[PDB]
RNA sequence: AACCGGAGAGGGAACCCACUC
């Protein structure tokens, strides 16, 4: 165990990857949400290019 | 120095709207009648809402707002009611309000449409506008497991307070369809389409100017929201304006005789 | 006294005590929404 | 004061039918925060009725 | 969200026309035909049905907090 | 044609954009390679036998309107406006209140604004479909009259219909959430949620604590106001001193929901969301999709507003003097096209650089529905009833309500709190 | 804890040298409207000092054609420095030249 | 040198044309917060003793009572009936009330006409409301601007603000000996249309307008036309607005220069010489040049000859009576006002084509070494100068043609002629031609190697290839012209931000 | 929080008077009438009826501020005729005019239904 | 048969976003 890396939503390693719209609605997630942001201490962060 | 004699003739009478014409009266009187139609005809709408449970997806004020806009058939009760501010009764009584109840729970797996039919009134006469194939006003949609219960009270008010007490849907008002007084000036009269009430051949664009004319033949089309009959809206408006002027007359007479 | 809460996952109404570690007795979950108040609420329809 | 913090109903005047919470009360009048609107007004004790 | 009860400008009751409007759009009435099939002549009332978006259906897709 | 035919049936043949790239039809070009390429703005209009300009075109553009961004792709007719107005609209589109996400009820977030009745624009560009704007829209198709009515709209202000607002026009709701985390931070010192008692607690505000439950939290559905206890938290005094959280002064809302859990440290944790309905009032900042911002100046009832022959009274009146300095012609064209679309039943198309639509065509279409071909109408004075001598430009336009309300800016002071270093009044 | 700090405060670098590290990266996602959320996820920042009197970097260059939106920039002190991305623009991810 | 201060407020501003230039409307919430300390005296002991009795609950009440000791009794937390009694030495901190003097400013204070005094009037909703003529000094906009208000806390400083910094006392600036306030926005336009020769008012419309004159003696003037029916005139009523016996001579914006030389000098066919004599408007059309902030305007002479009080009433009366007439007249702008006669479109197209051909043949001469450099200039400089000359001439000619095509009823012309908003170039840009986009004075530079965009041939110096926009804002811009126009607007937007850091320093 | 109640536009408080009469000192036989809690609906019809009187030298109305709810009516009459009786005569003629209109309207509506 | 009020704590540093010009 080296550590834990914060992971980006809807990325290939997020739990929401590949889910269908019905599944997302089951998880109280918006299908229209594009993801691409991190969750840290329960707050969204966006890496500005 | 005296009142002129006006005349009325109705060109269309329906359960939905009245269209009529007034002759031999001032522009100000016509405009004031048009004004009282919208603002100062008393009507009944639900104003007090107490929510006992609400598991829907719309918040309590959103449902209470939508409830306020539901028209209620108040044709003869509204005359015999009293304003809640004027009733000597300490709490709600049948002579100053009308009570409504709504208890709907969705249990089956189909989406439940809570509509105006679900509002259970206390009086057999004061009910929603869907009294007598068409659907009914949709309040909210409930998923399985959600419910809402609420108790409401309807009072008498006019448009001046809130738009929910507005009896009329659309008050079309016109006078002088062909520009004879020329209160409006068309830079290019050709481009302007003829009015419904205009009386001109296809060639002529506007009537010739006459300097001696005055506005007469006011055309009205009063379309009801469904709470009051279109024909009784006008009678109530005329009675209300006359009563308003009478109260001012009494207060001025009292003031002068005391002065 | 009883103060029933609603579980966040299975939405079961259940009772949990003062400083008791927040659990749902049926499931491995720890987010608990409160219950709507019992006192009168009155709104204007404006 | 006893009345402060007690839910009250307005039973007289134009505000009739409104519920509220007495924020500050005196022996002559009381400040009532209304439930329906986002405003706190002042109403005499005679129009108030304790509920609950 | 949900269909408004009354037209903002006119005040005509438009809250009961949404389900009928959708039903007529299923039957290859066009919007220009379905709207005046329901008795909406003023463009102020017509824009309500024409431009309304119904998000209440997406909200109902989510499971209720209670049961 | 075969590529378009395959793509048009894409749901059944899974023929996607990647296959189009693999076919050798399209290419990815960056700036370095764009220096040495010969582009064509439109294939039909620039690759033909004519007076030869270039005979060696190398690439062609899919559509010029793709040079815009996300916020700049919601402006109808952006090529009929002065470029600074487009920039102002791009900035102001980020502040228009709408439904920001579908699951906004399960989301405990500070500073959420949602509109009651959002509408998709009557006049739309073709690129709004890919932004899902029609699924999460941010404004209302109102009826605007560009007239100088009573002088309350003069410098960049707007007059509004009070009756329209009474019917839910631009009404919204505002959610604010508060978080509290009781923390065991000392040798004796433990924070704990409870109802503070007047005999036990050391020093507390004048606010009534009766709204709290025995848990130290309010039940959802309880009216709250400024200087009210939201969470009753006390710390033991080595009797006890409270650190209760009060409602933000003048926030003046209704408790929406209360969530209790454990943080990652195992301590109790509470989040409280509070509603407040915001009805538009004078001073609230509104805007159009062309950079025509402005506050509400006054609100007249339906009876007071000018009306057409038909009882149509504009929802918003804006002053004509805003146009000739700003040169937002796109605003006028949108209004005309919006009237056509509301009457026709179609949804107007306002893509930039679309050569198939212009003012003349829209005017001819509008002439068929019994209106003046240039959008002018004859309005009647609301007070006197006499018809206005001039004709008034009127029609449906898409307005946005910005988040800059007036109740969030007004404040005064008269000997309140003082700083600690130099004894001057605080800031903020 | 180091990654969490750098993505929570925005200071890109070691905590011990927080003044030396450039700030402003990893801002709080804007969640006012869907357009605001979409725009915030597609934003380029020039790491040049603000409040500078050199206006050449702030000007709209010809090479922004079809890759950076010309209309969309903040109108405050960061005019022409913070810029949004075109609709069909794609940023290369890189690959081995072997 | 600067510090936070007490007894100050700040909120959004909104217009109100029913206030005087020396009044400001404030919300009750702000008024009920801010207090002023009145010293008790046998004159006001009864008024203050009722005010203290009302308390902090009711708006017209008191918050604190300061005693001779400096002891500060707070009324908002259960005051005893014993210490509500007050003596002649005490001070009572009452709520701000109608007529109080306040200082008002907009935060970018650049000159002394930014911090001026006002009289408080209490109004129902949450915004500061100030009269529209006071907007010009503050540089306010009502587009979301915030302004802040300071309340004088003592009697000495109150009197000093009243006697030195009142608005009506600040009408003329010592910066350029011109008035600072003037008629502006839709009164200016409505005045030009109201005072034209062919404006006639029936009896009822006159009686309504006179109802809005504060300085009227209750004497209906003899109508300019008696018998066919009584008709008044716009000038005949505007004369009643003008105070005292003022005498000045001004020329309208559209006054031809040759009119004075020939006949009809004192009987103007165009109604374009303003002549006010013995406080009565005899002839002419009032425009920005007559009621604006220019030196020698009718308000400037009114302030110089009469007191500031009379000039204050003059401002208020103009706005009220003209705004009430615009209810009848009405004034708008639409898509019909930006359209031309199809004749003018063909003329504009021919002019553009001729100019474009002229640039092409200049390029041909330059390529064949047939262009002789201007003395003192280089071959590149003279080529650039010649091209710019041709394009500027084309734009001016097209603008003049569009101006001539405009009719009398056009609303763009109505706003430009009166000077209320817009200029003569905005009309040409909307209708005829947007023009040439410039970056740093020069044309659009070659930002890709030897060309402006990848859509153009290398070394293309033509008007289209370097930024000339031959379309109007009514006809829309081509995509290349759209991008070039964005490049032009970006330059001005940048300078706005850069300039301030230098000007303020 | 500063929004006035909706019923503020038509309800009289305790102590307020509906109509107040003030004599005008500038010119003879002039008077000013202040009506509380009224709007154009009443001022306009009263003014138009007054303008029909041959013995009325001046009649006008105004609302001092839209946010306030008050009307001011100025009436000047020739010297043989008080403004107060001119005002009451206009009211009592307008009332009669409206009553006649209502009666004719109801008769016409009855005749429209199978007539 | 017999008194029975009552407060005082939130500060600074840094960063970002936005607004009016
Ligand atoms: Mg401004
Ligand atoms: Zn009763
Ligand atoms: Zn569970
Ligand atoms: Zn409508």
């Amino acid at each position: 165990f080296i550590g834990k890396i914060p992971i980006m939503l809807r990325s290939t390693y997020c739990l929401l990857n590949g889910l269908t719209d019905r599944d997302l609605c089951e998880l109280n997630e918006c299908p229209l949400d594009p993801g691409g942001y991190f969750i840290i201490n329960g707050s969204e962060k966006v890496l500005i290019a | 120095p005296y009142a002129n004699q006006p005349t009325v003739r109705i060109t269309e009478l329906t359960d939905e709207n009245v269209k009529f014409i007034i002759e031999n009266t001032d522009l100000a009187v016509a405009n004031s009648i048009r004004r009282v139609f919208i603002a100062e005809v008393p009507i009944i709408a639900i104003d007090w809402v107490q929510i006992d449970a609400n598991s829907s997806v719309l918040h309590d004020e959103f449902i209470a707002h939508r409830l306020g806009l539901i028209p209620l058939i108040s044709d003869d009760i509204v005359d015999k009611l009293q304003y809640s501010r004027d009733c000597t009764c300490e709490e709600f009584c049948p002579e100053c309000s009308v009570e409504f109840t709504l208890d709907v729970r969705c249990n089956e797996d189909q989406t439940r449409h809570v509509t105006s039919r679900d509002l259970i009134s206390n009086s057999p006469r004061v009910i929603p506008v869907t009294s007598r194939e068409q659907d009914d006003i949709l309040i909210v949609k409930l998923r399985k497991g959600q419910e809402l219960r609420l108790r409401a009270y309807a009072k008498k008010g006019f448009g001046k307070e809130h738009a929910k007490w507005n009896p009329t849907a659309g008050v079309a008002f016109e006078y002088d369809p062909d520009n004879a007084l020329r209160h409006t000036v068309y830079p290019k009269p050709e481009e302007w389409p003829k009015s419904e009430y205009s009386e001109l051949d296809e060639d002529e664009s506007q009537a010739p100017y006459d300097p001696n004319g005055k506005p007469e033949r006011f055309y009205y089309n009063v379309e009801s929201c469904g709470s009051l009959r279109p024909e009784t809206i006008v009678l109530s408006a005329l009675s209300g304006l006359k009563k308003k002027l009478s109260d001012l007359q009494t207060q001025l007479s009292h003031e002068i005789q005391s002065d | 006294q009883p103060m029933i809460y609603i579980c966040g996952e299975c939405h079961t109404e259940n009772e949990i005590k003062s400083r008791d570690p927040i659990r749902c007795r049926e499931c491995g979950y720890r987010i608990m929404y409160k219950k709507r108040t019992k006192r009168l609420v009155v709104f204007d329809a404006r | 004061n006893e009345l402060i913090g007690q839910t009250v109903r307005i039973s007289q005047g134009p505000y009739k039918g409104y519920i509220g919470v007495v924020k500050d009360a005196t022996e002559s009048t009381a400040r009532v925060e209304l439930h329906s609107t986002c405003q706190t007004i002042s109403v005499d004790r005679q129009r108030l009725t304790t509920v609950g | 969200m949900i269909i408004p009860v009354r037209c903002f400008t006119c005040g005509k009751i438009v809250g009961n026309k949404w389900e009928a409007y959708l039903g007529l759009l299923q039957a290859e009435y066009t919007e220009g035909d379905a709207l005046d099939a329901l008795g909406l002549k003023r463009y102020c009332c017509r824009r309500m049905l024409l431009a309304h978006v119904d998000l209440i259906e997406k909200l109902l897709n989510y499971a209720p907090l209670e049961k | 044609k075969r590529h378009i035919d395959q793509l048009k049936e894409r749901e059944y043949n899974n023929y996607s954009w990647q296959d189009l790239v693999a076919s050798g039809v399209v290419e990815y070009i960056d700036t370095l390679e764009e220096e040495t390429v010969m582009l064509a703005m439109t294939p039909d209009d620039l690759q033909e036998k004519e007076v030869a300009y270039c005979s060696t075109y190398t690439h062609c553009e899919i559509h010029p309107s793709m040079i815009l961004g996300v916020c700049a792709s919601i402006i109808p007719f952006p090529d009929h406006n002065q470029s600074p107005r487009n920039t102002y609209q791009s900035a102001m589109g980020k502040q228009a209140m709408g439904v920001y996400i579908t699951n906004f009820h399960v989301r405990m977030d500070t500073l959420a604004h949602v509109l009651y009745y959002p509408q998709k624009p009557l006049v739309t560009t073709r690129s709004m479909e890919y932004l899902r704007f029609r699924e999460l829209p941010a404004g209302i198709n109102s009826i605007v009259a560009i007239a100088s009515y009573t002088g309350y709209n003069q410098e960049d202000s707007v007059i509004m219909n009070r009756s329209a607002v009474d019917r839910g026009f631009f009404r919204s709701v505002f959610y604010r959430s508060y978080k509290e985390q009781e923390s065991k931070k000392g040798f004796d010192q433990e924070e704990v949620f409870e109802k503070p008692t007047r005999e036990t607690c050391q020093g507390m505000r004048h606010a009534i604590y009766d709204k709290l439950d025995d848990d130290g939290l309010i039940a959802p559905g309880v009216r709250v106001s400024g200087d009210d206890v939201i969470i009753g938290k006390t710390v033991t005094l080595p009797t006890k001193r409270d650190c209760s959280t009060f409602l933000r002064t003048s926030e003046t809302g209704i408790v929406d929901q209360v969530m209790v859990t454990l943080n990652q440290e195992g301590y109790k944790f509470c989040k409280i969301r509070v509603r407040s309905v915001r009805i538009p009032q004078i001073g609230d900042k509104f805007a159009s999709r062309h950079g025509q911002k402005g506050t509400c100046g006054i609100q007249y009832r339906q009876e007071d507003m000018p009306f057409t022959c038909e009882g149509i009274t504009p929802d918003i009146i804006i002053n004509p003097h805003a146009i000739p300095s700003r040169m937002t012609i796109g605003h006028l064209i949108e209004c005309l096209q919006g009237k056509v679309s509301a009457n026709k039943g179609e949804i107007g198309d306002a893509t930039p650089f679309n050569d198939a639509v212009n003012v003349q065509k829209i005017s001819n279409l509008l002439s068929d529905y019994g209106y003046h071909l240039r959008g002018n109408e004859v309005l009647y004075n609301g007070f006197t009833g006499r018809k206005i001598t001039s004709q008034i430009f009127i029609g449906p336009t898409y307005y946005q309500r910005l988040k800059h309300m007036v109740d969030d800016k007004i404040h005064s002071r008269a000997r309140g709190p003082i700083q600690i270093l130099n004894r001057q009044p605080m800031e903020g | 804890d180091g990654l969490k700090y750098s993505l929570a405060t925005g200071n890109w670098g070691d905590q011990k040298k927080a003044h030396q590290a450039r700030a402003g990266v990893s801002q709080v996602l804007n969640r006012l409207t869907f357009a605001s959320t979409l725009s915030h996820l597609r934003r380029l920042n020039s790491p040049i000092g603000r409040d500078g009197k050199l206006a050449k970097p702030r000007q709209l260059h010809n090479t922004l054609w079809g890759m950076v939106c010309p209309a969309e920039t903040p109108e405050g002190h960061a005019v022409g420095l913070v810029k949004n991305l075109a609709l069909m623009a794609y940023i290369s991810v890189g690959s081995q030249p072997s | 040198m600067g510090k936070r201060v007490d007894f100050s407020a700040r909120t959004v501003i909104t217009p109100d044309p029913n206030l005087s230039i020396d009044q400001v409307g404030v919300p009750r919430s702000i008024a009920a917060n801010m207090t002023f300390a009145e010293i008790v005296t046998p004159f006001n002991i009864d008024r203050l003793q009722e005010l203290v009795r009302r308390g902090n609950s009711q708006y017209p009440g008191a918050k604190y009572i300061i005693r001779d000791n400096g002891d500060r009794i707070d009324l908002r937390f259960h005051p005893k009936p014993s210490d509500l009694h007050l003596q002649t030495g005490y001070k009572v901190e009452r709520h701000m009330c109608d007529g109080d003097i306040v200082i008002f400013n907009r935060q970018p204070t650049l000159h002394k006409m930014s911090m001026m005094g006002h009289r408080v009037r209490i109004l129902p909703w949450s915004t500061f409301r100030l009269n529209l003529s006071v907007t010009t000094p503050y540089n306010a906009d009502f587009d979301g601007d915030e302004m802040n208000l300071h309340l004088p806390q003592s009697l000495e400083t109150r009197a000093e603000i009243q006697e030195l910094a009142m608005v009506p006392r600040m009408i003329v600036t010592p910066q350029s000996n011109r008035p600072v306030m003037g008629i502006v926005q839709d009164t200016l336009t409505a005045v030009r249309k109201f005072t034209k020769r062919d404006v006639f008012l029936e009896r009822g419309e006159v009686m309504n307008l006179l109802m809005f004159l504060s300085t009227w003696d209750g004497k209906v003037p003899q109508p300019a036309i008696l018998k066919p029916r009584p008709l008044w005139t716009g000038k005949q009523i505007f004369s009643l607005i003008i105070p005292g016996h003022i005498n000045c001579i001004r020329t309208h914006s559209t006054h031809p220069d040759d009119e004075d030389s020939g006949p009809y000098k004192h009987i103007s066919p165009g109604d374009t010489k303003v002549v006010v004599e013995n406080g009565e408007l005899i002839m002419g059309i009032l425009c920005k040049k007559s009621l604006g902030t220019s030196a020698g305007s009718l308000v400037h002479i009114s302030y110089l000859e009469m007191g500031h009080d009379i000039t204050r009433l003059f401002y208020s009366n103009i706005q009220t009576v003209i705004n009430n007439w615009l209810l009848i007249e009405g004034h708008t702008i639409g898509i019909g006002d930006s359209i031309a006669d199809s004749k003018t479109y063909q003329d504009i197209q021919n002019t553009i084509k001729k100019a474009k051909q002229d640039v092409i043949e200049v390029i041909e001469k330059a390529h064949n070494n047939e262009l002789e450099p201007t003395p003192g200039n280089t071959l590149r400089q003279t080529f650039e100068n010649q091209v710019n000359r041709i394009l500027n001439d084309a734009r001016d000619k097209t603008g003049s043609s569009a101006q001539k095509s405009l009719s009398e009823y056009n609303n763009f012309k109505s706003m430009v002629v009166s000077g209320a908003k817009g200029s003569k170039i905005n009309i040409s840009q909307v209708i005829a031609v947007v023009g040439q986009q410039n970056v740093e004075g020069k044309r659009i530079p070659f930002g890709f190697k030897h060309r402006t965009l990848p859509h153009f041939i290398k070394d293309d110096y033509g008007p289209e290839s370097r930024g000339f926009v031959e379309n109007s804002y009514l006809a829309g811009l081509t995509p290349t012209e759209f991008f070039f126009h964005a490049m032009g607007g970006r330059e001005g937007l940048i300078d706005t931000a850069v300039k301030t850091a230098e000007t303020g320093y | 929080m500063n929004a006035p109640p909706a019923f503020e536009s038509f309800l009289l408080f305790e102590g307020e008077k509906k109509i107040t009469i003030n004599k005008d000192t500038k010119v003879p036989n002039a008077c000013l009438f202040t009506i509380n809690k009224e709007d154009h609906t009443l001022g306009n019809i009263i003014k138009s009826q007054l303008l029909k009187d041959p013995q009325v030298l001046f009649a006008g109305y105004k609302v001092p501020h839209p946010l306030e709810h008050k009307i001011i009516i100025r009436v000047q009459t020739t010297p043989d005729y008080s403004p107060q009786e001119a005002f009451t005569n206009a009211i009592t003629d307008l009332i009669s005019e409206l009553s006649l209109l209502e009666e004719r309207f109801r008769v016409a509506i009855k005749d429209k239904q199978e007539g």
